[PDB]
RNA sequence: GACCAUGUCCUGUAGAGCACUCACAAGGCUAAAACCUUAUGAAACUCCGAAGGGGCACGCGUUUAGUCCGGGAGUGAGGCUGCGAGAGCUAACUUCCGUAGCCGAGAGGGAAACAACCCAGACCAUCAGCUAAGGUCCCUAAAUGAUCGCUCAGUGGUUAAGGAUGUGUCGUCGCAUAGACAGCCAGGAGGUUGGCUUAGAAGCAGCCACCCUUCAAAGAGUGCGUAAUAGCUCACUGGUCGAGUGACGAUGCGCCGAAAAUGAUCGGGGCUCAAGUGAUCUACCGAAGCUAUGGAUUCAACUCGGAGUUGUCUGGUAGGGGAGCGUU
RNA sequence: CACCCCCGUGCCCAUAGCACUGUGGAACCACCCCACCCCAUGCCGAACUGGGUCGUGAAACACAGCAGCGCCAAUGAUACUCGGACCGCAGGGUCCCGGAAAAGUCGGUCAGCGCGGGGGUU
């Protein structure tokens, strides 16, 4: 897995997706990653899950990806931030939104826009967080907007955004 | 510390020129021992691209 | 608001003059009126009205001034600056100054 | 594209973009490869062509905008007197700054939309799909 | 246009760590960009000059709360 | 003095941000100003904010200049390059400022040639040595040097948007010894001469919509077809077939794109059977730079009543100073 | 600085402030209390102000809880840049060395130190 690269060591042209710190109250950790092998996992997990790492010394450490620092000039990653999981509803995570089926406005109307492609919520379960949030858009009429207030939140989840905020909304054509 | 000019002072911004002058090598191919004191160690770091630092 | 006191206590810039200042608190007639050298965080001459009696507030105030004048003269002080509180020089406090410098 | 009221004139320079390196709003998008000014009219042509490909569509955000006047000197005149009066507006577009961002159209349809929308443009560009976004 | 106005070479004429004679001018300013600490007195155009000979020291929590004292 | 180091203070640029001002992007909210989620630019915007930079003090350290006072001046037309701005068209061997260096005032080697670029500041003499930049096939001094490649274009030795089964290096996505990609035969279907259209629009002008039967097997279904159907093909099916292929991608070197005027060319020859190239490493050539021997001036110390020693210095326009030679 | 608590006045100079809030009571402070006069309102004893107990901790104020807000805020990584050295005709950009933010995350706090006095455990 990851190796220690404290301070400012040079990276391989194999990107080794460096510049990675995991932190909470306890300890800060080292950078070095394994380039594409990072990306191959990250897209699968994509902020909504955790995965362990094993630097020599510490054989395990769970973190859920707090944020990434990609290049601007060549759309590739650079630095990634992490946060450790103290368990027992401590997690403030941004769940992806998703939409199911044909909508009544997808029948005869037009556009079906997700105004918030992702949305933040606290998770009562630390190691169990939704990987998505399928939304039942079938029943809305053209010109209506599903607000966040009626967005299903499984197993006692709180909503970290405004109840009245629009999330998806059908839109007129043109 | 051993020091030797192996670059001309000509055409180089004048802080580097008074720097080599106070270092006391007035011609390329000069050398001298130098004190470890941070003042003169920084006096040599300023124009290290002109010199061969040996020690 | 009571921007009387921050104003009057910014006008004691003449604590740079070396004179001490003489705060007064025409509140419950508690008029404790401390004397302070500001440079240290130190006060030098209290005169609280704990059981002085003396009657009506305007004259008990002059009693507090005449007693504090001795209480500070013991220690060796004479330069004075009358840092009034929000209060005017209206009498019930003016008696404090009259009786205080009556017997510095 | 034209700015409804302002102060009159400007200047210029470049270094790499610090506002809008990531896409929101849309499904896919398009990004600059080259620093440049872009005129109101280059925008409007991208709008005209991508509205040609998006009939009854409405998925066309334009996350760029001509803020900067640029003022050519009149006909044939020797130098002397001000920068004439403004001839056209332009938008600074440093690399990595997204310009365009579609939704609701299948990958090859948006890809052709971006082919034509880039070909009227004075710069290299690239289509991007969104996933490394916080 | 093509108009403009003379320079007013304003500034911190004396920087903290500079001994000053009485009447030396230490800060020039349009206003109270500096607010004059102990020993200093501020003029008409709000330049503040030392009154007492000695070292110059900057009290400076900032945001309009910067003061110039002189220590003897 | 000067550079450099420490300590301290002052600054509002780069950047970066919207907290005020102008602007501005999609929505929700609503008698729309306002407001919220999301999203941005700003020389005259700033919640912020370096690097650096200036003043002081020290010298905790190397150096040699400085200050004032008196005599004489000249100069007050600048030029380029790089960085930072304005003006211009992000033109100019353009014009105007900041800043560094060169040129002016500068010789010597390199850049074919060439004030400005790269190297390097010429006291004198030598048929002596090491090097800088730059070089080592012949011109022409010096490895037809060594090792892993890269380009077969004379690219090298004149641009770009854009295109390309050109070629190496990685690299992401599918379907294969239950046998796929082209490749040969075999089938092409069903209401359906399908709704919506103009005068007929019937895979196959065209705005709106794609479900359902009979099947090992076929999408009311691709480009062609006369104005409409047939017609030869196609997407799945098959005996055969016998092993890899196809896709977008990053890139390294190249192709096209690519027309001007007397005769062509990389400085020339010629170079791939490297004299191109990217990476490494040497070995030597190569200057008026440095080293050797000899030699003389400027200054300064050091000695004897300019001399001699040691160090040091000696490119030069206007100019200032000094020692001297020639004529009546 | 024996332990708390109150009135005041400083240093500090939002990590101390806001809001939600609960305790407080004749000890301190605070409103209420009356006004021809000291004294005053460009009208009002609201404000100054002068004469006082009840009453009441309502309000204000003090003091605690409090991480919804604000306030601060790393590491890490960049941006940028001093010197060095480069490429692109150009807009522009790269490399070596060293200094290095801003925004955000992690996380921190509803403070911290004096001085005089008043009343408490009598
Ligand atoms: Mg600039
Ligand atoms: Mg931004
Ligand atoms: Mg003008
Ligand atoms: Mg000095
Ligand atoms: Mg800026
Ligand atoms: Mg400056
Ligand atoms: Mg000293
Ligand atoms: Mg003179
Ligand atoms: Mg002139
Ligand atoms: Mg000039
Ligand atoms: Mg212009
Ligand atoms: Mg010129
Ligand atoms: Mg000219
Ligand atoms: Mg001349
Ligand atoms: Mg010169
Ligand atoms: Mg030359
Ligand atoms: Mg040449
Ligand atoms: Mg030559
Ligand atoms: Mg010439
Ligand atoms: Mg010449
Ligand atoms: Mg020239
Ligand atoms: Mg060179
Ligand atoms: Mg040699
Ligand atoms: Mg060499
Ligand atoms: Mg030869
Ligand atoms: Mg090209
Ligand atoms: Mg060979
Ligand atoms: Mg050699
Ligand atoms: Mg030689
Ligand atoms: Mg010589
Ligand atoms: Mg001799
Ligand atoms: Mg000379
Ligand atoms: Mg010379
Ligand atoms: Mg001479
Ligand atoms: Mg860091
Ligand atoms: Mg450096
Ligand atoms: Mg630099
Ligand atoms: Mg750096």
């Amino acid at each position: 897995e990851l190796t220690a690269k404290p301070r400012t060591p040079k990276q391989k042209l194999d990107e080794s997706m460096i510049a990675a710190v995991a932190y909470n109250k306890e300890n800060n950790v080292s950078f070095a990653l394994d380039r594409k092998a990072f990306d191959r996992a990250f897209r699968q997990q994509s902020t909504t899950g955790l995965f362990d790492i094993t630097v020599e010394g510490g054989e395990t450490f769970p973190a859920l990806v707090k944020a990434v620092q990609m290049d601007k000039r060549k759309r590739a990653p650079i630095h990634v931030d992490f946060y450790m999981v103290t368990y027992g509803e401590p997690v403030e995570v941004s769940v992806p939104v998703h939409t199911t089926g044909r909508s009544q406005g997808e029948v005869q109307g037009g556009l079906v826009d997700i105004v918030v492609h992702n949305l933040q919520i606290v998770a009562p379960g630390p190691r169990r967080i939704p990987q998505e949030l399928v939304v039942d858009v079938t029943k809305m009429n053209i010109g209506d907007h599903i607000t966040a207030g009626d967005i299903k939140l499984p197993e006692g989840c709180t909503l970290a955004a405004d109840p009245e905020l629009t999330v998806v909304s059908v839109l007129p054509p043109r | 510390m051993k020091i030797k000019l192996v670059r001309s002072v000509i055409g180089r911004p004048g802080n580097q020129v008074k720097t080599v002058q106070a270092l006391g090598l007035r011609k390329i191919g000069d050398s001298r021992e130098v004190s470890d004191t941070p003042a003169v160690r920084g006096m040599v770091k300023t124009v290290k691209h002109l010199l061969e630092v040996q020690e | 608001r009571r921007k009387l006191r921050t104003r009057r206590k910014v006008r004691t810039t003449t604590a740079a003059s070396g004179r001490l200042r003489l705060s007064v608190y025409r509140s419950s007639k508690h008029i404790y009126a401390q004397i302070i050298d500001d440079s240290r965080g130190q006060t030098l001459a209290a005169a609280s009205s704990a059981a002085l009696k003396s009657g009506n507030k305007t004259d008990t105030a002059a009693a507090v001034g005449k007693a504090l004048a001795a209480a500070a003269a013991e220690k060796g002080i004479k330069q004075v600056v009358f840092d009034r509180g929000s209060y005017k020089y209206h009498g019930r406090v003016k008696a404090l100054a009259d009786a205080a410098r009556e017997g510095g | 594209k034209r700015t409804k009221f302002r102060k009159q004139f400007r200047g210029r320079m470049t270094g790499d973009a610090k506002g809008g390196d990531y896409v929101a709003f849309g499904d896919y998008g398009l990004i600059a490869m080259e620093p440049a000014w872009i005129k109101s009219n280059q925008i409007e042509a991208c709008r005209i062509v991508m509205s040609r490909h998006f009939r009854r569509g409405g998925k066309i955000y334009i996350r760029i905008f001509p803020d900067k006047p640029v003022t050519k000197k009149p006909a044939e005149t020797r130098m002397g007197k001000g920068k004439g009066a403004v001839e056209y507006w332009v938008s600074v577009v440093k690399p990595g700054r997204v310009m365009f961002e579609v939704a609701g159209v299948t990958e090859e349809q948006a890809k052709e939309a971006f082919r034509l929308a880039g070909h009227k443009l004075p710069i290299q560009t690239k289509m991007v799909k969104r996933e490394v976004y916080d | 246009n093509g108009r403009d106005s003379n320079p007013k070479y304003l500034g911190v004429k004396k920087f903290g760590g500079e001994v000053v004679k009485a009447g030396n001018i230490l800060v020039r300013q349009r206003g109270t960009k500096f607010k004059a600490g102990q020993g200093v007195g501020m003029g008409r155009d709000h330049t503040l000059f030392a009154l007492s000979d000695g070292k110059v020291v900057f009290i400076n929590k900032g945001k309009g709360a910067r003061f110039i004292s002189i220590e003897a």
